[PDB]
């Protein structure tokens, strides 16, 4: 299942 | 009465875009700041349509939410908690749809989900391989050039 993550734009 | 909030961003000139994509150039659009509800969240999607010679992650689109500085700040939890469902939504004919889309749990120790200092959070939670382009020549996602992405939050 395909996990979302944090960025920092 | 059911109360959660859903945005339906309809992205036009959807043609232009991947043309862009395909003269590596950067694809980056967000929709516009919208409520979760009155009380509410404001928040934002932001798509990414990677480069066609992204390593990681070519040719895919990316889409991620932000929060943002809301009018009602003052009268909601943080951080934020609940559950979105990020969906692009095929529209072809109704016999059978299969719409393209991840639910995502927020997660309140990610600054992402806390109020920021600025009106839209540098911060963003989502996926960077969300759905790859090809997927968009397998069903009719893109109709009358427009491309139709839904975020429904659940608090």
């Amino acid at each position: 299942k395909q996990e979302p993550q944090e960025i920092d734009f | 009465q059911q109360c959660n909030g859903i945005y339906i961003w309809k992205i036009g000139n959807f043609g232009m875009h991947l043309k862009c994509q395909e003269e590596e150039k950067p694809v980056v659009i967000h929709s516009p700041g919208f409520y979760t509800g009155k009380p509410g969240y404001k928040l934002c999607m932001r798509l990414h349509l990677q480069l066609p010679t992204a390593q990681r992650c070519a040719n895919y689109i990316s889409l991620f939410v932000h929060t943002m500085q809301g009018e009602y700040d003052s009268h909601l939890p943080w951080p934020f908690q609940g559950t979105i469902r990020l969906t692009i939504l095929d529209q072809s004919e109704a016999p059978v749809r299969q719409n393209h889309e991840e639910i995502m749990d927020a997660k309140p120790e990610l600054l992402a989900f806390q109020r920021p200092t600025i009106p839209r959070n540098p911060k963003g939670f989502g996926y960077v391989t969300f759905m790859h382009l090809e997927a968009l020549r397998q069903r009719t996602f893109i109709k009358d050039d427009t491309l139709l992405v839904r975020c429904e939050v659940s608090t």
